[PDB]
């Protein structure tokens, strides 16, 4: 059944001053859509949209499945403990002037649990390294028990092997846990490597669809301003698929 | 943690039972008359109780305040409702009001100026500290107006000493008159204890999180400043406090608001005390308050500075 | 053109100073009025403070890469106030205030420095505590009759009590401290830069930094010496300045300068027009100051 | 002389890599290959001379300039007033710039193609823009030895190309020497002749054709690197790719 609807929005993007028409797309529950732009080009603005921060010049946005965010970063000048953030996430199962119980730090516990990460609960997150930090902020979003969860690039900033990990992650949450998932991301190669559909933004442009429709060499040329092509590969017997973006020094 | 709170609520008692014995009448080794028994429930014990609390409260409204803002540097003057205060309490003395007419001046230009924050703020966190600071200059303008065209016999003493504040006029009226907002404010500040560590989400979070932060910043600025207005309604200006407190509450319980809150009342309670009854104790006069957190807190700010 | 702006920021000084004339007791057309030896001293100390202060504020704000900053983060305002203070306390002459607000501004940052970017700003919030504990002090202990009043009125600034004795006193660093500054003008661009490009810059940036602070204090504990306390110029001041002319130090410390002192000159004539009652000018640079804050960060 | 640095036995900490050496040759690219926190940062800070090393030493023979991966300002500094800030040690203390420093400083934009800007606000350009700004203020200071600071990561990839472009430039046509950090493997095969593998555990300095290489990136970065020879229209040229679970 369906997780997320988007027909025909319009919305400005203040940086780049342009404006996004008639944005259409809708994803089902176990879908893994990348969101496939370079810095700034209103992944930003699109993200606010979908949690409805704003209303949008035109169009309208109905989510089906509750929604949880994780931002690429935390920054807090308060020595908060990896606990203490992913409790956050029971924020909905609290009433105002109530506070958590015995269940939320069990399900805040199981989220560190599913991701292996119990060891770090009573850590001071800020002295954790990139990569786990991001893992906890995966965690605070599934405390929260969202089906759709929307990852503001996840990946960009964190080591390969970190990077793997949250691939992994992401395509488990999908396919195990039923959950609807949506990042942004400027790496085709990850686009290939989990979603299924994936949504181009280039200057006011854009194209959305089944991913091997829309990640191709002439798509991600007029995308990127730089040629790309796709490249097969085998390693070990096993098949897969890749792009490389050709710089002139490449030549 | 329990531990901790519970031997931050002795020192509290030792060191309230300790004032006993400071002063004129008091006791020396007596470990718990006519007179003495007089002294203490007609003058001690209220002045005690008044440090007690408004130690708390400042120091309970800067630790709000400083996970609004984000930042560990901010105190319960950045709204500018102790200049609005001020001002108030100015006003009411220049025109030689009644103490029941100081009181509503106080309170009435501080939560005023709460409102015109709040106005201004709606025609990002950083502007509400600009909006405070254009009032602040305002009304300590306005201050100095008044104490320029005010007697220099009587009116301008009595504008200068209030503005230093102090607890030397304290007595069961006043502890009470404050004590009712305090207790109100405390108290959902308290059960609120939880809901503050979501002021240090940001905007996308916080709206997948279903947090309105916007209502919930407002109803913290309000008890914030409403808890100052009345402090400076019976006890004048009082400052480094809430700068310090929530920190040497922080070394002491950690981040978490749940368990921070109570801590820092505690330690302020306790702390404004023994700075009050040193007020008492350094000299044969009076020296205001003020002057004191300000000598003692200063250094001891850069103490805590100093250990990153 | 930048030599257009200068032009019209001299001439719209000037023109200031005449219309300062026709103001007061004995004033112009719209011999028995020769009260210009005691108003002409007042036009040129007030040109000269706005021109210091505002100069102060605009290195201070480049030094600290914060356009928050004011002539006031350092702590010099703060000790110098209490020299004064410390002076009136014990019925110094004129000169002994000025030899004492002076000795107390520059120590204050011999302390900011001995006790050493943040951590500065950190410390000259504590000396600016202590100083003003002191102050209180002071303030609290001493006859409410004599004392007190004087105390109270030295400490918020005014140009009331003007007179050329003062004027060349100031003038004097004024001119010395300004001059420097100004030869600094470029290099001050530098102070922006980030260790890495100052090292490979070959930019000695502790002690220029030093320099700066050091001239820039020195320049506002003269004029408290003959002035008193007086705020929200170095805050604006270089904002308006940067509408003008633009970032570049080499010509926004210039700039700075004019439209600072045409300012004071300004806030001064407001004063004196709207009450024969000397209200002093500190008030009124906080009462114009802060709401014009205010549309300046509402933005143009 | 044909060198233009060399590093011996150098070892160094903030608080707690040890035995580093190599050496430069003049027109030489160097590529620091490395992830964020692994070292390549504070390498750059040694060879500038912030910090004095622990252990070894460092011999500089051309004069050297730096371009950090930012400038932030809260001052709308225009593009010339930026570059301009390279004629700095050109410059007395207590004067101001003359002629001669404008000129070389828009020789430095003209060189780029970027003299359109000169009058433009800093902050007002994209990043690419701003980074060739910085690599111009640089130019402008009249360094041999260029260092750059992650030059090529927050950039998009046509930003990327004309920066790759004009490091090779740089070395091949203006006799200058390169050393830049980077994460990525790809853009070392593209302008480096010379790379630097850092880790926070070891390292290995050599000629790019015989140090990258599948078994020392999959060993650097901690996941298996797939290295293949692509081909574009009869240029051929060797590619890298991590190897991701989900990606098999």
């Amino acid at each position: 059944n369906k997780a997320l609807s988007v027909e025909n929005l319009g919305f400005y993007y203040q940086a780049e001053n342009f404006l996004f028409q008639q944005l259409n797309f809708d994803l089902n529950k176990g879908d893994i859509l990348a969101v496939l732009g370079q810095n700034g080009c209103g992944k930003s603005t699109l993200l606010d949209l979908l949690l409805g921060i704003h209303r949008p010049i035109q169009g309208k946005i109905e989510v089906y499945q509750s929604i949880g965010f994780v931002p690429q970063f935390f920054s807090s000048p308060f020595a908060y403990s990896v606990l203490d953030i992913v409790l956050m996430g029971r924020s909905t199962h609290i009433n105002t002037f109530a506070k958590p119980k015995s269940h939320d730090y069990q399900v805040a516990m199981q989220a560190l649990d599913y991701l292996n990460l119990t060891h770090l609960a009573k850590r001071e997150f800020t002295s954790l390294s990139g990569g786990q930090r991001q893992l906890i902020l995966i965690a605070r979003a599934i405390a929260s028990e969202c089906k759709l969860i929307l990852l503001d690039e996840p990946t960009s900033a964190l080591d390969l092997a970190n990077q793997d990990i949250v691939l992994s992650l992401l395509i488990d949450l999908a396919q195990s846990q039923n959950m609807t998932v949506v990042f942004t991301t400027h790496q085709p190669n990850q686009v290939v490597a989990i979603a299924n559909k994936t949504l181009l933004l280039n200057k006011q442009n854009f194209k959305f669809g089944e991913t091997r429709n829309i990640l191709t060499s002439e798509n991600l040329t007029a995308l990127f301003h730089l040629p790309m092509f796709e490249q097969q590969a085998q390693y070990k017997e096993s098949f897969f698929t890749h792009f490389v973006p050709l710089y002139k020094t490449l030549l | 943690y329990p531990k901790i709170l519970f031997g931050l609520t002795l020192l509290l008692v030792i060191t309230a039972v300790i004032s006993l014995g400071i002063g004129r009448y008091s006791l020396s080794v007596p470990q718990i008359d006519p007179v003495q028994q007089q002294v203490i429930f007609q003058v001690r014990l209220p002045r005690i109780l008044t440090a007690l609390c408004v130690g708390a409260g400042l120091a309970l409204s800067g630790v709000v305040l400083q996970g609004i803002f984000r930042n560990p540097l901010v105190n319960p003057h950045i709204i500018g409702v102790t200049s609005g205060s001020a001002f108030g309490g100015t006003l009411a003395i220049f025109f030689g009001f009644s103490l029941y007419g100081l009181f509503t001046s106080t309170i009435l230009f501080g939560f005023g100026t709460l409102a015109l924050v709040f106005l201004f703020s709606f025609k990002s966190l950083l502007m509400l500290i600009l909006i405070g600071m254009i009032l602040s200059g305002l009304f300590s303008a306005l201050v100095s107006l008044l104490q320029y065209i005010s007697d220099t016999e009587e009116k301008l003493p009595s504008i200068v000493f209030w503005l230093m504040g102090s607890f030397a006029t304290s007595n069961w009226e006043k502890l009470l008159f404050f004590f009712v907002p305090f207790l109100l404010c405390s108290s959902i500040l308290l059960s609120l204890s939880w809901r503050l560590n979501l002021l240090s989400l940001d905007e996308k979070e916080a709206k997948a999180l279903g947090v309105k932060m916007a209502p919930l910043r407002w109803l913290v600025i309000f008890l914030s400043g409403s808890l100052v207005a009345c402090q400076v309604a019976i006890s004048g200006s009082i400052g480094w406090v809430g700068l310090i407190i929530p920190h040497l509450s922080r070394m002491l319980v950690g981040a978490n608001h749940q368990s921070l809150l109570p801590c820092t009342m505690l330690v302020g309670a306790t702390y404004m005390l023994l700075v009050d009854n040193v007020a008492r104790s350094l000299s044969d006069a009076e020296i205001p308050i003020s002057i004191l957190t300000a000598l003692i807190g200063a250094p001891l700010f850069g103490v805590l500075v100093y250990k990153l």
